[PDB]
RNA sequence: AAUGGGUCAGCGACUUAUAUUCAGUGGCAAGCUUAACCGUAUAGGGUAGGCGUAGCGAAAGCGAGUCUUAAUAGGGCGUU
RNA sequence: AACCCACUCCCGUUGAAAAGGUAGGGGAUGACUUGUGGAUCGGAGUGAAAGGCUAAUCAAGCUCGGAGAUAGCUGGUUCUC
RNA sequence: AUUAAAAACACAGCACUCUGCAAACACGAAAGUGGACGUAUAGGGUGUGACGCCUGCCCGGUGCCGGAAGGUUAAUUGAUG
RNA sequence: AUCGCUGUGAAGAUGCAGUGUAUCCGCGGCUAGACGGAAAGACCCCGUGAACCUUUACUGUAGCUUUGCACUGGACUUUG
RNA sequence: GGCAUGCUUGAGGUUCUAACUCUGGUCCGUAAUCCGGAUCGAGGACAGUGUAUGGUGGGCAGUUUGACUGGGGCGGUCUCCUCCUAAAGAGUAACGGAGGAGUACGAAGGUGCGCUCAGACCGGUCGGAAAUCGGUCGCAGAGUAUAAAGGCAAAAGCGCGCUUGACUGCGAGACAGACACGUCGAGCAGGUACGAAAGUAGGUCUUAGUGAUCCGGUGGUUCUGUAUGGAAGGGCCAUCG
């Protein structure tokens, strides 16, 4: 019945938007279960964190079947 | 889940530490694990942390 | 130290070691200083005759921090590898 | 000597030429819950960052 | 229509000591500086001691490196 | 009646009075009233008990020290651009 | 004492309980002193409060009194490892 | 150099706005206002304030009590 | 089995007198109800006192007795996770609206190989809407250890075979962030799982499942080790309360 109780608001979402230069370890998307999928040179960590495996710029392409949003890094 | 100790079958005194549900799996654990003091994989077989 | 009432840093982090009583009488004298003693010898009492090292020091190591200048003799005094090289290069010698 | 360093601060913060060293919390007495990756990364002796320096070396009587 | 003061004239509140840090300003400079004390005594002497010339490590120790490490790999701190 | 007390009203409240006056009231041979001298004193006395009293002071007198206690509180902080 | 004189306190009477005397008890680091130059019809504590009629039930809690002797249990002992 | 009203306003105005009244100054009275005067609100809150009382709060202590070892001995008997 | 006794010791009872006690008598100091001394008496190794120790002990003492709060008291709530409020990046308050957690798991982990769920339908000789299947339509609505949200075909769902990577040392670089904490992680070295091999594997679909320091305990250790050789204690590393 009685009612308080929130939690500490985990700061999720898109870091490193769609034209930005990335280094080879940077967190792309903090994610709660794959909104965005792992593209060309990006990694998919344990808690579905997208991180960069190479350098370049972020792409954010909507590719393929299943309508999936991909974060990929184009070496440019 | 009371915690146990898994000591190395090799001659060292190296131990990995974990839990176990005693009232469902009471027999001891003989899992092959990596010992750093000899630097090979050996069986670990122990309980009784005290 | 007081942080308003939370646990301050000097009570929240652990204590980490001991001080050696072995090293209260320890000393180091670098190679820039060995030309400053008189008498073409670097001894413990000779390093105390100049003010290069305190009284109540007993162990001196010589390390390499410059140029030795002269050809001095180091009795009873340890030296590092590069410092023994640079002392014996410019005419020095070494006994005990 | 007419300034007393806090003795609990001297046991916690050894001074080097790189700053003031300290050890980490959480590596005591609850070490099965933690992964090895957490116990590996609290093991060393870290530096003391900017927000803490003025307070610690005011406690360690150096300001 | 909150406090304070009837008014005047006197008085009445960031000091001092000792340790230290930063700035400014001087002296000496890989060195600088003395404390007690001595002194026909603000001189001169007294360099014991303090800080600097090297760091790393909890330490032994080793040292332009050192610690961790199985590692001459990585990494931390350091080095005209 | 003296004496001792203090129930009521009114006055007085900057009083004649830091607890009274005037009218009335209670006891008045007793568990009475009183002089003089003495005893008990500060977590300590004495109390037919009310936290009463202990020098106009009392849920711990007064004075002097620790002492310039302490105050995250209040008040104040003095010439000029 | 100085806003409460009362239904409050006290009281004779009552009951409980303690105390065999160097008393229980009180004040006293103690000596001592009060109780008391008294002695159970005395003395302390407690509650009730003349008188008249009375004063019911409960011994689980807690206290107080007595009881075996079983478990527990302190210093001190100091076997053995 | 101290009016009334209606507003306004730290929100109940002699002092603000607008507007009415009102020659200057006493004396005797009366108290409706000057949130009148008297007491750094007693109620309420707050202070990591205090005091004193309570207890089956915590921690102790006086006193009372148990045993050991001293002061403290011999002699017998029961007994391990 | 023990016969007997002494060389002893430990607990009781009774007795004795000599310690001790007497707020008993009588002398004496002395002209003294004090106090000593002598003696008689009585108790008696008890009493009592010192020290150690258990018990009792508001008789007395020093304290404590939380905060938030539409004033305070009462109730409720304090840490952590999920959604809304939250204004389409983060963040964002209320005694605002809703729910959860203080764990499970040695397989519910790893890997290789394989496979899709659920639902209507129509089928009556115990179940009759229903179990077991044969799936035509199907058309993610199933499942996921657990709340909610977000995700799942390379399924992250499901089955089987092997198995320990629920490794050690680290760690480029980021996310978060006052600090202490926290989150993700390519790669490198050493050894291993599976797989023919590319490769995957540093736990679990993801985010809760927790707790600083100081004290102690335990196992190592290259370190220290108060004259020296050792120990004691300390230090570091791992771990427990």
């Amino acid at each position: 019945t009685r009612n308080g109780r929130d939690s500490e608001s985990k700061r999720l979402g898109v870091k490193l938007f769609g034209g930005q230069a990335v280094k080879a370890g940077n967190i792309l998307v903090r994610l709660r279960g794959t909104k965005f999928h792992a593209g060309y040179g990006v990694g998919l960590g344990k808690d579905h964190t997208l991180f960069a495996k190479v350098d370049g710029v972020v792409k954010f392409e909507t590719k393929g079947a299943f309508g999936r949003k991909y974060v990929s890094i184009v070496a440019a | 889940r009371e915690l146990i100790r898994l000591v190395s079958s090799a001659g060292t005194g190296h131990f990995y530490t974990t839990d176990k549900n005693k009232r469902t799996k009471p027999e001891k654990i003989e899992i092959k694990k990596y010992d750093p003091v000899v630097r090979q994989h050996v069986i670990y077989k122990e309980a009784k942390i005290k | 130290g007081f942080e308003g009432g939370q646990q301050p840093l000097h009570r929240r982090l652990p204590k980490f070691g001991f001080v050696s009583l072995k090293a209260m009488d320890r000393a180091e004298v670098r190679t820039s200083e060995l030309a400053k003693v008189e008498g073409d010898v670097v001894s413990l009492q000779t390093l105390k005759d100049a003010n290069l090292i305190n009284q109540h020091v007993q162990r001196v190591k010589v390390m390499l921090s410059g140029e030795v200048g002269r050809a001095v003799t180091l009795k009873g005094i340890a030296a590092t590898k590069g410092a023994r090289a640079a002392i014996e290069a410019a005419g020095g010698k070494f006994e005990d | 000597p007419k300034m007393k360093t806090k003795s609990g601060a001297a046991k916690r913060f050894k001074k080097t030429a790189g700053g003031l060293k300290h050890k980490h919390a959480f590596k005591s007495h609850i070490l099965t819950k933690m992964t090895t990756k957490r116990k590996r990364q609290l093991r060393g002796t870290s530096m003391l960052n900017k927000s803490d320096v003025a307070r610690v070396e005011r406690s360690l009587r150096l300001r």
